[PDB]
């Protein structure tokens, strides 16, 4: 090609520094201002040359200031190797000046009207690229006409195509639904699978806003979709990739059929049932080629089938052998399909035809998110969990998310606490459940747990006889592992404060043993916290009289009785006076247990 | 499959060529961009053994980049390095110094097996090398093999290796020698160095002087390790760290001053040279926080632990020890710190002054903690009480929302250890009421009209204000305003019967606070069962009406609506 | 001893490192771009000991040079060595900037293999070196204020003003997000005063948000700037940032299409800011499909209605602390037999204002100096204001 | 539709830049630094679909250099991910052998592969076949 390009480059990698590289780019720059500006005009090998060099340093980063005029003259060459640098030029400098615009949609006009088919893809090519308004107003009104003439080539066909979708996007007042509409639905028949691929791109966009033009696609859709799904070995060679026939016209011919209702005609309605049941049959025969490129060409083609199956939401079997195929794609190396699984579940689950089917496969999806490493598939499967959850599930799932939680990252906890807390509450079997469910919740990840939350269990606890026991050993036995959340301590301080007695038979639960752990949290604690411990203390003088001294000792330390903190500093000072000031039988009426909370409707029952 | 792999072009092809060129000019070249390639982590893994060919010169620069580029696999790929040993063991037998020291280090930072095998013998050669950058070298390659598998009995020959190279002619043999036995020692089982020693502390304090300034701070902290049994052992050892007064700027001074306190406390008390040392050590701190931001950050946290001892070390050089405008966020907290532990009563003429220099300036976080830290500075001093009560309401005339809101909750922290003294100020306080939107600053006016609710007949038409969005406060806010307003009640049991019913009521019945509702009712039947044993528990000390109660708590219920 | 030594650039990405030590692998290099070159939240300090490990960092230019040492060492040390390695490279190729570190690759590594042996500083002054070290660096290269202007009290007002955005995944992915600000000063300064203005190193000096900044005309460079003010209000700096952005409120939703009848809305929003601060005329916006029947709304925090006009359920809340959560519920019905093609869902907007800026600016020093009258900064009365404010602040549902 | 397709190293070297919206060169600048942070960190244990701004990016690295196609949310992931894999046996077969520098010392010849398989953000032919046959044809002429 040209030796002067490849020393410039290879030139630019010697440089050892910014510095030297921007040296070596300004002595280029230099070089071609002059010799465009110079006195000796420059044969097309170095016009092209310089314009390539002008392209390359723009790419690296600099500001180009000039050659746009030189790059103009190349579009008039009839050497196509200078056609192509100057209009590949143009296409990535963009500038505003009218003077070029005109120059340009004139050597524009020169291509598409010599009836040569490379001139014309550059000038095709260059218009889609660009895409002004200028090049609009000035070609708009051919386009149509030579995609739809009979004698223009499909390399043409197809750049032509592609070209007036660009032009329908950029410019739609320009294009009008003329005399070609229907022709261009016929190039869905064209032997040139690639032109049928470029056509199916422009009547999809079309047929948004043009639906009722374009509805005779639908039944060569339907025929060209259901030819190649069914097709040999030695049918459509050039367009078969590992093994799988026109996978990317197959996923646009399933995406235009998405742009309309189920066929009106049945014969159409059935050769296109067909069609989605040999798709979803392929999914069920075992790979023809080891390599993922098979799998992936494949299932594009599943995957499209099951969208169109979602939108149609009119052939209810369908729908299940979709549900069916994804869950046994959630056992899967592929890391991508185990997430587009997941995804279409979530969509299948919202569908009445579909929503019992998803339920099926919680088996599946409770093991895959145990086992699964990629966080954004655990996302998904937490979100299809919170999709099928009903009154049936409901246990199973918050058993499950609670048993995940145990071992869980951080990297997900927060969402699932949020889920597991609003399942406890919407799909309450009984208090008793709740209550185990908000303890354990709290016990394992309390950080993240609602104040409005652990408030609520508290309420429960105290307004339900049935339960205090159960809370107090729970509570208890949670209280006394190694570390514990700040949000349990204050759960299990305020339990063990008004219901530690329903545990203190036991020597495992001793007042001196309950005593002892709360206060082995309680320097560890921030200020409220502390402050609740401490009418937690003053309730313990009261029910265990045995450790009242110990109790007075740290209600009498400067650490309590002389607190920089308010609360802490007068509640000591308020339940020491009290442990004293006050006889057995008046400390007994003051701290009695509390009266059961007034049951507005806000949560229960 | 191999997409953009191709070895037969590209830029690997290009690189594996020059390589091979005879012209080595090119070599090193090629080399170098094999370097720079590994950096941003390109695939130079087909080239090893081009590379590796390269190392067949009698060329020092080119020789040298073959080891860089081994060296950057070894962090990496241990298992790729291990494949040029023959080349390491033979580059310690060369006849340059530089190549010898060379050979050692990389096969120390090979992490994996076989390299015992290799490495043994030629370290031998190494640590009784006749060059003191090979010994240096050898004396941390000790360290590097301790590190890899095997406590090895040939090891336990290298130990006295380097207690031999504690002796040396060259303290950068010394130095290295202390820093990798220290290591080598808290691994493994313990007391392994703990000679007779006092020709190996002598070594070290004979070392501690001529040595380059990094070899001290290795010492030192091995020094600072050892309890003397004795006073004048300890006491001596002190004299010959004296000049340790400048060296490295911190990294020095720092691990001397932790050796001077450890044999401070195990000197007699005595005030007969403890005394000499203790105005010794003032000067030497004080040069550290003027070198760079980050080590005066790490000074001033060696130097709060030691004023925690011995305040008296710098209760004279507290002047140096204020903020400058200009020093980072982290150096004038740990500074505020101090200034607040060097607070005599002589200097807070001074200090007092320039906490009100702060508390004044544009950096709202470093604002807030100076109009706290003069709270400290009335709390650690009685005397000075009423000097601070001056700077705080002199901050809460330029009448800045920040300024104001902190000062406000200093003062009660005041009136809390100073109580019925400052008293004509609760009425100036009260003139800033409508715009106290920090619910700390809220909860400190709340107590203080709590307290002070008999100073004050507005009391009353205060806390009823407050109680006007009970909820959408700080529940810190709603648990002051009950202790408050069952305070009102404890002394005017009459106009605040109507104050008792809603807070107790909004206690009990409206909100779902737990802690909150307990104290509603543990406050409610206070005043239930007896309001004479509900007086002393809720009001402390000084610095039969009842019927006026009684009548009053027999009119009050408590109500949801 | 130092287990490790990185060199990361403005980005955070890792220019040239090397490792000593196994103790710091991949685990290391993150913890310290995650928890201090990308720190949202928190004002750092030089030592940063996170999990077992501890980290030191000096900062150059738009570098940062740190050390990591899973043991507990001589801090001071560590320190000292750091300052001597920016000696020893600056003394072959000056500025230690991320080109000059680029050019010098391989001279860098020789450097280290000698500086630092096995995390010990050994030998690291130029004289000592020029004997061991074979490569050379590779080095590269009034108008707006009246005379005579006098106030019996000398003031400033320093207003921060930032609009913060945000498009988020429904997964609370940050998919896009910029702060715009502007610090707007208001001085009645008597005479001419040079100000000293310094912050924190937070700002650099359909359509895609690029970090940028202007000054005003009375602004000198060379870190701080200082000036000249203008009289009374004017407008010191405008700024747009994109790294590192602190997002007040995250938004969670929680939408389920009950078949094509029934529409669930669970909707939380979580304040991420310190405990002590409030954010106030806090707004949420769910939208609701154009086809609905009735609206069953609770909530327990703040107050919000159906607004059918609008097409949306508006819940309001007045302050809201940092550290908390709220819940809205909502129950939406539909009656439909429409087109095949289900609600396309537009995003959840919120409205809020809080005292700090998003972006993490903050202002750390204003000296005035006036050379001929009497007063001096000690005089000058000073308030600052943070008042960060919602721009287009989307969640995807 | 397509919005953009980048060739990218592991250093973050654009080696080709297709834009099929409108964008100021700043934008392009930050779209490439934004989009070179997202697939950089991904080990191979990742998807090779992320969502993007408010787009989507399916990518593969292929040795030192990493493929992306930009496109809207609702287009389909395995569809884009194979057009990239059917592109780069285009390019290998072209190339004979394709490594990084053919894509910068033939940079223009690139953009013509490019705008062979793909154009107003839509794929436009996938046949290896009728590609190669063409671009060797284009390869002759003078
Ligand atoms: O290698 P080519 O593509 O054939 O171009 C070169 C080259 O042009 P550029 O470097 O500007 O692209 C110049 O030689 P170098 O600068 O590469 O050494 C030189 O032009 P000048 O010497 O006039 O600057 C020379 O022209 P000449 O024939 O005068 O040597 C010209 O080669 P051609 O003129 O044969 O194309």
């Amino acid at each position: 090609g040209m030796r002067g390009l490849a020393v410039f480059i290879s030139d630019i990698r010697n440089c050892k520094s910014k510095e030297a590289e921007i040296k070596r780019i300004n002595k280029e720059l230099a070089n071609i201002r002059s010799k465009f500006k110079g006195d000796k005009a420059l044969d097309g090998y170095s016009k092209k040359k310089y314009v390539c060099k002008l392209l390359f340093i723009f790419l690296l980063g600099h500001d180009i200031d000039f050659g746009h005029m030189e790059a103009v003259n190349l579009l008039s060459s009839n050497r196509y190797t200078e056609k192509q640098i100057g209009y590949l030029f143009i296409s990535v400098l963009v500038n505003s000046n009218s003077e070029l615009i005109r120059l340009i949609n004139n050597a524009i006009k020169n291509d598409l009207a010599s009836r040569n088919p490379t001139f014309m893809g550059l000038a095709l090519h260059c218009i889609a690229n660009v895409g002004s308004r200028e090049m609009a107003e000035a070609f708009a009104g051919e386009i149509p006409k030579i995609l739809v003439a009979g004698d223009t080539m499909d390399s043409v066909k197809q750049s032509a195509a592609l070209c007036l979708l660009r032009l329908y996007r950029t410019s739609p007042d320009l294009v009008p639904m003329g005399d070609w509409t229907s022709r261009v639905v016929h190039l869905l028949n064209d032997q040139h699978l690639g032109v049928v691929t470029a056509a199916t791109s422009l009547i999809t966009t079309l047929a948004q806003k043009n639906p009722e033009e374009f509805k005779t696609s639908v039944s060569l859709a339907v025929s060209r979709l259901s030819r190649i799904v069914t097709s040999a070995s030695t049918d459509l060679q050039d367009y078969t990739y590992y093994f799988v026939p026109a996978p990317w016209l197959s996923v646009k011919l399933l995406r235009l059929l998405q742009c309309y209702p189920p066929p009106e005609d049945p014969a159409v309605r059935g050769r296109l049932t067909e069609c989605l049941e040999t798709i979803l049959n392929k999914a069920q025969e075992p790979p023809k080629s080891k390599k993922v490129q098979h799998s992936n060409a494949k299932n594009a083609v599943l995957f499209e089938a099951i969208s169109l199956i979602i939108h149609h939401d009119s052939e209810p079997n369908l729908l299940v052998r979709a549900c069916n195929q994804l869950g046994q794609f959630l056992q899967h190396r592929e890391t991508n399909l185990r997430y587009l699984a997941l995804e279409s579940m979530c969509t299948l689950a919202s569908s009445e035809f579909s929503h019992e089917a998803v339920k099926t496969h919680i088996e599946t999806v409770i093991n895959a998110l145990k086992t699964e490493r990629d966080v954004s598939v655990r996302q998904r499967a937490v979100d299809l969990l919170y999709a099928m959850c009903d009154r049936s599930n409901a246990q199973q799932i918050v058993a499950e998310m609670l048993s995940y939680l145990e071992t869980a990252d951080y990297s997900i906890r927060e969402e699932i606490v949020l889920k597991v807390a609003i399942l406890a509450e919407k799909y309450a079997v009984d208090y008793t459940w709740y209550v185990d469910t908000i303890l354990n919740l709290i016990r394992i990840a309390g950080d993240y747990v609602s104040e409005e939350v652990w408030y609520r269990v508290i309420q429960i606890v105290i307004n339900r006889d049935d339960v205090q026991g159960y809370a107090a050993k729970t509570v208890f036995e949670a209280l006394q592992a190694p570390a514990c959340h700040e949000n349990l301590v204050k759960v299990g301080g305020y339990i063990l404060g008004e219901f530690g007695n329903l545990i203190a038979g036991d020597p495992r639960s001793s007042p001196l043993i309950q005593f002892n752990l709360l206060h082995s949290k309680f320097h560890l604690c921030s200020v409220p916290t502390r402050a609740l411990l401490l009418s937690t203390y003053i309730k313990f003088v009261n029910l265990f009289p045995e450790v009242k001294a110990t109790i007075q000792d740290v209600l009498r330390s400067d650490s309590q009785l002389k607190n920089a903190d308010v609360e802490l500093q007068q509640r000591a000072v308020e339940y020491l006076r009290l442990s004293t000031v006050a006889s057995t039988d008046i400390l007994a009426t003051v701290l009695e247990e509390m009266p059961p909370f007034p049951e507005r409707e806000s949560s229960i029952l | 499959s191999k997409y953009f792999t191709t070895n037969k072009k590209g830029e690997i092809f290009e690189l594996k060529a020059e390589l091979n060129n005879e012209k080595k000019e090119k070599r090193k070249e090629a080399v170098k961009k094999v370097i720079a390639a590994m950096t941003v982590g390109k695939d130079v893994s087909s080239l090893f053994p081009d590379v590796v060919n390269c190392m067949q010169t009698d060329n020092l620069e080119l020789k040298k980049l073959v080891y860089l580029y081994l060296m950057n696999y070894a962090k990496s790929q241990p298992d790729m390095a291990i494949m040029a040993v023959n080349s390491f063991v033979k580059d310690c037998e060369d006849p340059n110094p530089l190549i010898r020291a060379l050979a050692v280090r990389t096969m120390g930072c090979i992490r994996v097996d076989k390299i015992t095998e290799y490495l043994c013998e030629p370290l031998r050669k190494c640590l009784k090398d006749e060059d003191p950058y090979v010994r240096k070298t050898a004396a941390v390659c000790v360290a590097k093999l301790h590190d890899i598998n095997a406590q090895m009995v040939e090891d336990q020959g290298f130990l006295d290796s380097l207690r031999d190279l504690i002796a040396d002619s060259n303290p950068m043999v010394v130095a290295n020698a202390v820093a990798a036995l220290s290591e080598i020692s808290e691994s493994h089982p313990n007391s392994n160095l703990l000679d007779l020693n006092p020709q190996n502390i002598n070594k070290l304090l004979t070392a501690l002087n001529e040595c380059t300034e990094w070899g001290q701070i290795f010492i030192l902290d091995c020094l600072s390790n050892y309890n003397p049994k004795d006073d004048r052992e300890a006491q001596s050892i002190c004299e010959r760290v004296t000049p340790r007064l400048s060296h490295a700027n911190s990294a020095v001074v720092l691990s001397a001053v932790k050796v001077l306190m450890k044999f401070l406390e195990l000197l007699p008390k005595d005030s007969d040279y403890y005394n000499m040392l203790l105005k010794k050590l003032a000067p030497p701190l004080v040069t550290l926080l003027s070198g760079e931001p980050e080590v005066q950050y790490v000074a001033l946290r060696n130097i709060n632990l030691i004023v925690q001892k011995r305040p008296e070390i710098l209760k004279q050089e507290i002047k140096v020890f204020f903020v400058k405008y200009n020093d980072p966020i982290y150096v004038k907290l740990e500074k505020l710190d101090i200034m607040i532990r060097l607070a005599s009563q002589a200097n807070i003429a001074q200090v007092l002054a320039e906490l009100k220099e702060y508390a004044t300036e544009v950096d709202v976080d470093f604002v807030r903690k100076a109009v706290r830290a003069i709270g400290r500075c009335a709390i650690k001093v009685e005397q000075s009480a009423e000097r601070c009560v001056s700077t705080l309401l002199d901050l809460i005339q330029t009448k800045v929302n920040y300024v104001v809101q902190e000062a406000i909750v200093v003062i009660r922290d005041i009136f809390r250890k100073y109580p019925n003294k400052y008293e004509s100020i609760i009425a100036t306080l009260c003139e800033n009421l409508d715009s106290l939107d920090e619910p700390d600053a809220r909860a400190a006016m709340i107590w203080i009209v709590g307290e002070y609710a008999e100073r004050i007949d507005n009391a009353d038409e205060l806390l009823e204000s407050f109680l006007e969005g009970f909820h959408d406060e700080s529940t810190q806010v709603q648990l002051t305003l009950l202790t408050a307003i069952v305070k009102l009640f404890l002394k005017k049991p009459s106009e605040t019967q109507e104050l008792v019913q809603q807070v107790l009521s909004l206690a009990t019945q409206d909100s779902d606070n737990p802690d909150l509702r307990d104290r509603g009712y543990i406050y409610w039947r206070l005043l239930s069962t007896d309001p004479v044993t509900a007086k002393e528990v809720v009001l402390e000390i000084k610095p039969a009406s009842l019927d006026e109660l009684k009548v009053s708590i027999g009119n009050i219920t408590l109500s949801p609506a | 001893m130092i287990g490790g030594l990185f060199i990361y650039n403005h980005k955070g990405e890792v220019l040239i490192s090397r490792v000593y030590r196994d103790d710091i692998g991949r685990n290391a290099v993150d913890a310290f771009r995650v928890n201090v070159i990308h720190a949202r939240q928190q004002v750092r300090s030089p030592v940063t000991n996170i999990a077992r490990t501890s980290f030191f960092h000096v900062k150059r230019s738009n570098i940062w040079l740190a050390a990591v040492t899973k043991q507990n060492v001589n801090a001071a040390m560590v320190f000292e060595f750091l300052y001597k390695m920016c000696d020893v490279m600056a003394a072959y190729f000056g500025k230690i900037s991320e080109e000059n570190i680029k050019n010098n690759f391989v001279l860098i590594y020789e450097l280290l293999d000698e500086i630092l042996d096995f995390g010990y500083p050994q030998n690291s002054e130029t004289g000592a070196l020029k004997t061991f070290i074979t490569q050379q660096g590779i080095k590269s290269q009034i108008g707006w204020r009246r005379e005579g202007i006098k106030y019996r009290r000398n003031e400033l007002f320093l207003d921060v003003l930032e609009s913060v955005n945000l498009l988020m995944s429904p997964q609370g992915q940050v998919l896009s997000a910029h702060v715009s600000g502007r610090v707007v000063m208001k001085s009645y300064l008597s005479g001419m005063p040079e100000c000293k203005f310094g912050m924190n190193d937070k700002i650099v000096i359909q359509s895609i948000a690029i970090d940028d900044c202007t000054f005003h005309q009375c602004v000198r460079l060379s870190r701080s700037i200082s000036f000249i003010p203008p009289d009374g209000e004017f407008e010191l700096m405008r700024y747009r940032t994109t790294k590192d952005i602190i997002l007040p409120f995250r938004v969670i939703p929680l939408v389920r299409e009950v078949g094509r009848t029934k529409l669930e809305v669970k909707v939380v929003i979580k304040s991420n800011f310190k405990p002590s601060l409030l954010a106030q005329k806090i707004e949420v916006r769910i939208p609701t499909p154009l086809n609905t029947s009735g609206v069953q709304v609770i909530c327990m925090k703040g107050k919000a209605k159906y607004k059918a006009s609008e097409n949306a359920i508006v819940w309001k809340i007045k302050r809201m602390a940092g550290m908390k959560e709220s819940q809205i519920s909502a129950e939406i019905e539909l009656l439909p037999t429409n087109d095949k093609k289900k609600w396309a869902r537009p995003p959840i907007s919120m409205n809020f204002e809080v005292p700090f800026a998003p972006s993490g600016l903050k202002v750390r020093y204003l000296k005035v100096f006036e050379p001929k009258l009497n007063y001096s900064d000690h005089d000058v009365i000073k308030w600052v204001r943070y008042i960060g404010r919602s721009g287009i602040y989307e969640t995807r549902c | 539709m397509i919005r953009f397709i980048l060739i990218q190293n592991r250093a973050g070297k654009t080696r080709l830049a297709k834009w099929y919206m409108q964008f100021d060169d700043d934008e392009k600048q930050k779209l490439i630094e934004e989009v070179h942070a997202v697939v950089t960190v991904r080990d191979a244990k990742h998807t090779n679909f992320v969502e993007f701004r408010n787009f989507k990016i399916i990518y593969r690295r292929y040795a030192g250099l990493y493929f992306c196609i930009c496109v809207d949310v609702n287009d389909n992931n395995l569809a884009y991910l194979e057009a990239i894999h059917n592109f780069v046996e285009v390019l290998n077969e072209y190339f004979h052998n394709v490594c990084e520098l053919d894509l910068v010392f033939n940079f223009y010849k690139v953009y013509t592969v490019v705008d062979e398989m793909f154009l107003a953000g839509e794929i436009r032919e996938t046949s290896q076949t009728k590609v190669l046959k063409q671009l060797l044809m284009l390869q002759s002429l003078e």
